[PDB]
């Protein structure tokens, strides 16, 4: 690649001096109304945030817009080791590493910090690392840097408490046979009127053999066999014209003593076929929702 | 070589002594020669006069004495003994048969008695217990005083500024004068002794025409005071008096066994009961005692008393008349009308530290009064005139609580000897851990962070990353603590436009009361200010406008950075995140052979190696005699030129020696022989430093460019040429030792002449028991020859069968030497042999 | 990846089955010596070392499967009966 | 604040009335044929409350989909069949009135 | 019960070895894994092998760009033969350094032509070369290579321990048990409970099975289970086992 | 139905007394009921079917 | 081999009397001298069995010649240290 | 596989599963003894068989930093065209889209 | 709840481009320690 770094490789977008112009217009009218006595200090304490917090997001978007036109092989960055790489855009677009927030601290501005209490610093710190931050402007940057390793000191502890309850119960929920003895009538009919108010999804019907022969509108030879699997494409046909009740073998509709057959379930998800006899859907189901 | 400089911003003052805090404070406790009776004398005023009244016995204290230590100085380092010096106090005991020290006949008295023995301070200022030196670090806590907090719920009550009044003396009493309507008035005493407050004021001489007749007019929330008095509809005055009106007899009605009567009832609360023969069974606690006064003659509880309350009445309260209950209730109403006395919880001006000087006091008192529980036990066994000398006071008890502090506490840790620079920084910190009452593990989101008031006080950068963030910190460069506790920082004063170059040290107490401007503010000649919108602050609140409001400005801009984070090149280009990850790792450095000063610097690396006391500093002029790479001797000209008569002051140059964390602390002679040297001249450079500045690592070239995958995640390849020059060589050094025992079989001995069947144990051991220095082999050999007979020098028949196959040669004694443990071996440094020396060995 | 491993899971409509197919039989081949293995030496793994081949492994015997056969208790009842196996020295 | 009985449904017999704090957000409007067990307000719902009517085939689908709601806003995708296997376990018991 | 004491030091000259960590003052944490030979090591025009090749993979997330004024300026300071005094929050400037970079040797931007020692073709777009102030942090012994196979065992507990000469066994935490049950295994789960820890008479017999090239039979009854029968027996309650 | 089940979780001092009186012959059908005794897992790879 | 079902039932003094061989009355444990347990003590060998392999507490039977024979003076059988 | 050194080399593409970096971490390794477990280690314990995600169904193992860089480089154009024409001589600029 | 494994290893983690998706590298000396009871089983059958 031959990627490197230089003193002139940290160029700054010309769009920066275009977004600050509209910002200065508001700043040049926030102290003027303050000296008069018609605007309380508190009124201008929550207004400076509703203008700078949106000025540090548009600058990052206006930059990448240029690194995808006349040139893209542009090389930025500095000289350290981590996981990123040179070409501040080539790696950000490849989906490797580099969020718009991090990049902002190299070609854009510094952004807005936060007080130890909960408020936000008045005067922003536009001064970038390029020109160097002032002594006073650097004193505030240390306040918002304490919120980083304070909001993740809970998830890194032990988020496996969720799986700590399911496993110690569904430890006996394992496939016992292939075919129980249930017919096709008494089961579970997943209606299309579910959720908070009415927000259906292909997730439920995703992978599950139908029971009864649903008579769907259309020409002859259109009905669905009462003994066939369900694929992602097969479901797209159901949730298109039916919009009614669909009889399908579910888990809670199993007619056996402790356990659930393969038909009443559906796909394996881990691979690309029907669940095999032995799949502990009572243990894996606990970790599949415990790790996220 | 021309030196081109850029910025300068001249300062009116330089960086104060970094090791000034842990030096003067400890010199205000011992009090041996300088002062007379102040520091140490105060410790004998608490314990004495110790009175175990059992008839006619009394012990009075006179004075102290500090003579000679136990033994030699250079002898307690090879046995593990805390170098200290015993004390001598005067005792005056009297027997029932009238035997008090005052005459020469029938009056015995001893003056010299040495029992207790406290450690001392040397040069730098570090103690030494059990060989390993110990260092005490001061902690931060909230200074005891009268504050004002809040209280949840209620939303319909009274109290002080807000609600429940919360004061914190030190142990005395938690006076609570809250107000709960309905019926019973809510008033506590020490814990939760609930009782009607309508009879309390009655005891302090107050009729029913004072508190509920001249106060209910401005507030009708006295439903708790108009209950006992029972002042319903206007009726016949006399003949209708209750508890309130009358005082002595008082109304005698109550749904219970006992009966209330104001005065003679305050004790009836405790069942069963007893006659009023005890007029002072608890009232003698809220007067002449350490209850009220939070310090000696209110030297600490003064600023936080007369400033909020009214005035002050004696060290305590007094007899019947108590001005400690009236001067507090007048505040609950004063603020209730309109005042403004709010105290900030997370305020530096309300929290001070306790240096080693203060910690040496409270820890010496608890250890001295410990013998009190032993001087009474030996009294019951005492005869007549034999219990006068040191037959009562014991040395062990008093020398127990003193040795368990300088080696077993939350403020006593081992000094980090990983880096001479990391040494001073270790003591340049203030842990937020300590007392359980002044420090809790509760969720303090607005405390575990940095406050705007820390500007110049504590560096908001140098903070240990991790779960313990915000708690542990560090002191700034221009941050020094006085004899009080709070941190004091220089601040130039101004008065309406004009500015004075003279600085002014001020604490954090008045830091919030006054306004401080900015250093980077424009200024043209002392007299006129060049701005109408001065960017200043006002206690965690950046103000604006007005130029006459200010009175102090920042003289230096370095007051924000610490003493170790100011050596890094270009701080304005570094983020607060990496600025810390580069400091916490810097203290984990290690002295290397190839050490050189960085090409670029700030000019603060020199001042570090000086105050730290790493390089040798001469204290007298004169030429140099020898310049050995292990010992340097300088002869002075104070005595006549004589081969055996002069000021011989040999400078012991520490060669390859051990360390607290197996590091390398050596010095290299940088001065030649012949050239005269004077005070300030360096004799030998320190371990990780050249000429006397920084020089922790080194500089190499680099072809900055990725290498086909091999450098995936933090992976780095290194050229072989670097290894060829072995520039990265660190000496670890371990510690081995062989101990001889007196086994029942027979005490073994160490000697070169061993009756072994081999020769491998003879090749090394040849110097009569010991072995020569410096060599080379591998792990699993012999270091010290050992001859320990086994099986009572008696072989077994069945055993002779095995060795009869592989050469029959079974000797009585074998070679049971200490073999090298698994891992990596190494050369030997020194060898010590103490074959029952004539000294005082245990 | 490995040799003939994905071919054993596609030939039959199950994965958990293939496990015991080359488990309770493989470990049984070692505790029974090597004579019980009547098939030819053709179906055997290959280990490149010192210009020769050793070991044996498995996963190459699964060919003729069936449903119902023997229980599960006799698998190691008459197995260790016909052959004792041990270890002796000269 | 509002009174009634959480939108008291009027039948052909004798209605009922209770009380409820104003800290409740409205969800269902007027002219809606709602039965017992169907969430009237917002957020979670008492499983024991809807148990009186929903029964099994209804009370199960609710608790399963409700959990799939919080994981829906996150961005991660997970099949609801991983919950229908652990909810059935709560269908092993049945008290007798 | 001691005659005399003999103290013997043990100085060890620990040399550079792939496994330690290196970090300067900026926070460029790294680790050596493979030593790059000199043969396949590219150089400049005059022929100067690279002392150490860093890693240009990771910058935007650090946000600590400032060591640039130490690399470029450090190179020009060598050619001119002068110390640079730069205070805090001030000092040199982009325009000031650029003017100084005019001298030195020949370059002025920092990017010098690098010739490949492998293929021979010059690398497209020259890279930067200068001096960086790094540091070799001490190698903690808490990350030393440890491995255990056989050791001593307790009496009532009967579990793998770890003495001095012998290493310690990694305790198979419960956190790794459920992760195995998800797969739906079997024998690989009962082993991490019996022979490989609790079971004693099943541990010795197994050791005499992989020595002759055979196979280990099925484990027996755990020791922490056969003692519980007695532990509960002394609680006024009788317990008895039973087969089919 | 099993007594060792609730014993391996919450409330164990109760199930050991309720099953002792009537005498419940609990069979190995669960999961954690096996890990404590030591035997082949009653599921996954090895199941009745 | 393996384990099947488990049976649980109350314990009766008649059953506990079977496993037990006697009753302890002397709180005394063992001796620090000859390291021999006290007679009818806590660690008594009369009921809990021998301390060492194939040997009583006194010293009547030491050699392995005695596969297992109770003593007329001690009253302790001859077994290993496992039955403890 | 045996390799000269005192460290455990891990696959770069599988780092997304162990979510760990090579900055100085640490990992323990277990070794199966029984043959039965040795078979299961190549049945479901192996990584070549667990490519998809059990939760949803999307491939969990995907290019990281370097493996994706080499692909995105070779697969690069220039876009920004005009329209469509004969174009037989004149332009011919590298490999633009 | 926790049973210590009789056979386990641990060391620093590094990278290896030579490795495959289904391959993993490991220390040299560690190989002898881990498979100790196994290495002796083959040495006897051989000539070593």
């Amino acid at each position: 690649s031959g990627a490197s770094v230089g003193i002139d490789d940290m160029v700054i977008p010309e769009k920066k001096h275009e977004i600050i112009s509209e910002a200065e217009a508001e700043v040049a009218e926030i102290q003027e109304q303050f000296q008069s006595g018609l605007v309380t200090a508190g009124e201008r304490y929550n207004k400076v945030i509703d203008i700078w917090a949106a000025a540090n997001d548009r600058v990052s978007k206006a930059m990448m817009d240029n690194l995808q036109t006349e040139t893209v092989i542009n090389r930025d960055g500095q000289e350290e080791k981590q996981v990123s790489f040179n070409s501040i855009y080539m790696m950000a677009d490849s989906g490797a590493r580099g969020s718009a927030a991090q990049i902002r601290q190299l070609a854009g501005m510094r952004g807005l910090m936060a007080k130890p209490d909960g408020s936000i610093i008045e005067t922003p710190i536009t001064a970038n690392f390029r020109e160097g931050l002032n002594v006073l402007q650097y004193f505030i940057s240390t306040h918002g840097a304490r919120k980083g390793l304070a909001d993740t000191a809970l998830k890194t502890a032990n988020s496996g408490y969720l799986t700590r309850r399911l496993v110690d119960v569904a430890q006996d929920l394992v496939v016992t046979e292939d075919d129980c003895g249930t017919h096709e009538g008494i089961m579970m009919t997943p209606v299309i009127e579910g959720g908070d108010v009415k927000e259906p999804l292909r997730d439920r019907v995703l992978g599950r053999v139908t029971a009864e022969d649903v008579l769907k509108p259309g020409t002859a030879d259109i009905l669905v066999p009462r003994n066939t699997l369900l694929h992602e494409q097969w479901c797209d046909l159901l949730e298109e014209n039916s919009v009614d009740a669909v009889k399908v073998r579910s888990v809670v509709s199993c007619d056996t003593d402790f356990g659930v057959c393969a038909h009443c379930y559906g796909r394996d998800l881990a691979r690309g076929h029907i669940i095999n006899k032995g799949e502990a859907i009572g243990v894996i189901a606990a970790q599949s929702i415990g790790e996220p | 070589r021309i030196r081109k400089d850029f910025g300068k911003r001249p300062q009116v003052l330089d960086v104060p002594y970094l090791l000034s805090i842990q030096l003067d404070s400890f010199q205000k406790f011992i009090e041996q020669d300088p002062e007379g009776q102040y520091g140490l004398e105060a410790a004998f005023r608490s314990v004495f006069p110790i009175q175990s009244y059992s008839g006619n016995s009394e012990l009075q204290y006179v004075s102290y004495r500090l003579g000679e230590p136990v033994f030699d100085v250079q002898e307690c380092q090879i046995r593990g003994v805390t170098y200290s010096a015993p004390l001598r106090v005067k005792l005056r005991l009297v027997i029932y048969e009238r035997e008090a020290p005052e005459g020469t006949v029938k009056d015995i008295k001893e003056q010299e008695v040495y029992m207790g023995e406290i450690p001392l301070m040397t040069d730098n200022g570090t103690f030494v217990i059990n060989g390993t030196e110990r260092v005490i670090v001061s902690q931060l806590h909230r200074s005891p005083g009268v504050f004002f907090d809040s209280d949840k719920g209620k939303t319909h009550s009274s109290g002080k500024v807000l609600y429940n009044a919360r004061i914190i003396p030190y142990r005395g009493s938690w006076l609570d004068f809250e107000f709960d309507p309905k019926d019973n008035l809510f008033v506590r005493i020490d814990r939760r002794r609930k009782l009607p407050a309508t009879i309390i004021l009655r005891a302090l001489n107050y009729t029913t025409e004072q508190i509920l007749d001249l106060f209910f007019e401005k507030v009708d929330l006295l439903a708790k005071l108009s209950q006992s008095g029972h002042k319903r509809i206007e009726t016949l005055f006399t003949n209708d008096l209750d508890h309130g009106p009358y005082i002595s007899e008082t109304l005698r009605v109550d749904p219970t066994n006992d009966r209330l009567s104001a005065l003679v009832e305050i004790y009836r609360m405790m069942r069963p009961g007893e006659p009023p023969t005890r007029e002072a069974a608890e009232s003698l606690f809220e007067n002449l005692f350490f209850s009220e006064d939070r310090y000696d003659l209110s030297a600490v509880g003064r600023m936080k008393f007369n400033r909020s309350l009214l005035r002050e009445e004696i060290e305590g309260s007094g007899i019947l008349s108590k001005d400690d209950i009236i001067d507090v209730m007048k505040k609950l109403i004063d603020i209730r009308n309109g005042k403004g006395e709010v105290d900030d919880i997370d305020h530096l001006g309300n929290r001070r530290i306790r240096s080693v000087g203060e910690m040496a006091e409270n820890q010496f008192r608890v250890g001295l009064v410990r013998v009190e529980r032993a001087v009474k036990e030996r009294l019951s066994l005492g005869d007549l005139d034999t219990l006068m000398p040191q037959d009562m006071i014991n040395a062990k008890p008093i020398s127990a609580a003193v040795k368990e502090f300088f080696g077993s506490s939350q403020l006593s840790q081992f000094m980090d000897q990983n880096n001479p620079l990391s040494e001073i920084t270790h003591k340049r910190r203030i842990s937020a851990l300590g007392p359980g009452g002044l420090t809790r593990e509760r969720a303090g989101f607005e405390v575990r962070d940095v406050h705007p008031t820390h500007y110049g006080r504590v560096c908001p950068i140098e903070t240990p990353e991790g779960p313990n963030i915000g708690l542990i910190n560090s002191l700034s460069v221009y941050a020094q603590t006085n004899e009080y506790g709070f941190l004091e920082t220089p601040y130039r004063k101004v008065t309406d436009g004009v500015v004075t170059d003279e600085i002014h040290y001020l604490s954090a107490i008045e830091e919030g009361n006054y306004v401080i401007a900015q250093a980077n503010s424009n200024l043209d000649e002392e007299g006129h200010f060049v701005e109408d919108l001065v960017t200043c602050r006002s206690k965690g609140e950046s103000s604006l406008f007005s130029r006459d409001q200010v009175d102090y400005m920042d003289v230096s801009t370095q007051q924000v950075v610490s003493v170790g984070a100011s050596l890094i090149p270009f701080l304005e280009h570094d983020d607060a995140n990496r600025a810390l990850m580069g400091a916490n790792m810097q203290r984990q450095a290690v002295p290397t052979l190839r050490a050189d000063k960085p090409l670029v610097g700030t000019g603060m690396e020199r001042a570090v190696a000086v105050d730290s006391g790493v390089t040798a500093v001469a204290k007298r002029g004169g030429v140099v005699q020898y310049v050995d790479a292990s010992r340097i001797v300088i002869k002075v000209n104070e005595d006549e030129m004589y081969p055996g008569e002069a000021g011989i002051d040999i400078y012991n140059l520490t060669k390859y020696t051990r360390s607290n964390q197996n590091t390398c602390i050596n010095q290299m002679p940088c001065v030649s022989l012949g050239e005269p040297v004077e005070r300030g001249d360096v004799l030998a450079d320190g371990p990780s430093t050249d000429l006397g500045e920084l020089a922790l690592g080194q500089n190499m070239r680099v072809a900055f460019m990725p290498w086909n995958g091999y450098n995936f995640e933090d992976s780095i390849l290194v050229s072989e040429r670097v290894v060829q020059e072995d520039r990265f060589t660190t000496i670890h050094i371990q510690e081995l030792a062989c101990v001889s025992r007196d086994t029942k079989l027979g005490p073994e001995e160490i000697t070169a002449d061993i009756p072994n069947v081999g020769e491998a144990a003879l090749s090394k051991l040849d110097e009569s028991g010991i072995v020569y220095i410096g060599a080379e082999v591998t792990g699993g050999d012999i270091l010290v020859g050992k001859v320990t007979p086994k099986g009572e020098t008696q072989l077994t028949p069945e055993e002779k069968l095995l060795r009869a196959i592989f050469g029959e040669k079974a000797s009585d004694v074998k070679d049971s030497s200490l073999r090298v443990p698994n891992g990596v071996s190494g050369t030997v440094i020194d060898v010590q042999v103490f074959t029952r020396d004539g000294v005082e060995k245990d | 990846a490995r040799v003939t491993v994905q071919d054993a899971v596609e030939k039959i409509g199950n994965r958990f089955d293939l496990v015991l197919v080359a488990a309770r039989r493989a470990r049984q081949m070692q505790v029974g010596g090597k004579d019980p293995l009547v098939p030819e030496e053709n179906d055997k793994t290959t280990v490149i070392a010192l210009r020769e081949i050793e070991e044996g492994l498995i996963n190459n015997q699964i060919l003729d499967v069936r449903e119902r056969q023997e229980q599960q208790e006799q698998e190691a009842a008459e197995l260790q009966a016909v052959t004792a196996i041990a270890e002796g020295r000269r | 604040g509002k009174r009634r009985l959480v939108i008291t449904p009027v039948d052909g017999s004798d209605p009922y009335e209770e009380m409820i704090p104003k800290w409740r957000q409205l969800n269902v409007f007027e002219g809606e044929r709602v039965e017992r067990g169907d969430v009237i307000s917002d957020g979670p719902e008492a499983p024991h409350d809807i148990l009186r009517l929903r029964g099994v085939h209804a009370v199960t689908r609710y608790i399963v989909n409700e959990v799939q709601d919080v994981y829906r806003l996150q961005g991660v995708k997970i099949n609801d069949k991983h919950i229908e296997v652990i909810v059935r376990q709560m269908l092993r018991k049945a008290t007798i009135v | 019960g001691v005659l005399k004491i003999v103290k013997v030091y043990l100085a060890v000259k620990r040399r550079i070895q792939p496994g330690d960590k290196m970090a300067g003052r900026h926070g460029n944490k790294g680790v050596i894994s493979k030593i790059n030979p000199i043969e396949d090591m590219p150089y400049d025009e005059n022929g100067t092998p690279v002392d150490i090749v860093l890693n240009p993979l990771g910058v935007p997330s650090r946000m600590n760009i400032g060591q640039i004024l130490e690399t470029h300026l450090g190179m020009a300071a060598k050619g001119i033969g002068m110390p640079i005094a730069t205070p805090v929050f001030d000092g040199a400037k982009e325009a000031e350094i650029k003017e100084l970079l005019k001298l030195g040797d020949l370059p002025t931007s920092g990017q010098i032509r690098l010739y490949d020692g492998r293929t021979g073709e010059q690398f497209e777009r020259p890279v930067t070369v200068g001096y960086m102030y790094m540091l070799k942090l001490n190698h903690l012994v808490d990350d030393k290579m440890h491995a255990r196979s056989t050791g001593s065992y307790s009496l009532v507990t009967q579990q793998p321990l770890g003495g001095k000469a012998q290493f310690g066994g990694q305790r198979f935490g419960e956190m790794e048990v459920w992760a195995l049950e998800a797969y739906g295994a079997a024998y690989t789960l009962q082993e991490m409970l019996t022979v490989k820890s609790d079971d004693v008479n099943g541990r010795t017999k197994m050791y005499k099975n992989i020595v002759d090239g055979n196979h280990q039979m099925e484990p027996g009854m755990p020791e922490s289970f056969n003692v519980l029968l007695k532990e509960i027996r002394s609680l006024g309650i009788n317990i008895e086992l039973e087969d089919e | 139905e099993s007594f060792i089940s609730a014993a391996s979780f919450q409330e164990t001092t109760r199930v050991l007394t309720e099953a002792a009186v009537a005498g419940k012959r609990d069979e190995l059908r669960g999961l954690k009921e096996n890990v404590i005794v030591g035997r082949l897992i009653p599921a996954g790879t090895g199941y009745a079917y | 081999e393996e384990f099947d079902a488990i049976k649980i039932a109350l314990a009766s003094p008649d059953m506990i009397r079977s496993w037990s061989f006697g009753e302890v009355k002397k709180p005394e444990t063992i001796n620090y001298r000859t390291f021999k347990p006290e007679r009818d003590g806590l660690f008594c060998a009369r009921i809990f069995g021998p301390v060492k392999d194939y040997e009583c507490l006194c010293g009547k039977y030491k050699r392995l010649k005695h596969r297992g024979v109770i003593c007329e003076k001690c009253g302790v059988e001859v077994t290993q240290t496992k039955v403890r | 596989v045996l390799i000269e050194g005192k460290a455990i080399q891990l696959h770069p593409l599988v780092c997304a599963a162990y979510n760990a970096d090579f900055d100085g971490d640490q990992m323990a390794v277990h070794v199966p003894l029984t043959l039965e477990a040795q078979l299961e280690a190549r049945a479901l314990m192996m990584s070549t068989n667990n490519i998809l995600s059990p939760a949803n169904g999307e491939p969990i193992i995907v290019p990281s930093q370097d493996v994706v860089l080499g692909l995105y480089y070779m697969t690069r154009d220039c876009v920004n065209a005009k329209g469509e024409g004969m174009v037989l001589t004149g332009p011919k600029e590298a490999e633009r889209l | 709840l926790g049973k210590r494994v009789d056979y386990s290893g641990r060391s620093v983690i590094t990278v290896g481009p030579y490795l495959r998706l289904h391959q993993c590298g490991l220390p040299k000396k560690m190989a002898l320690e881990l498979f100790k009871p196994f290495i002796y089983g083959k040495l006897e059958l051989r000539g070593l």
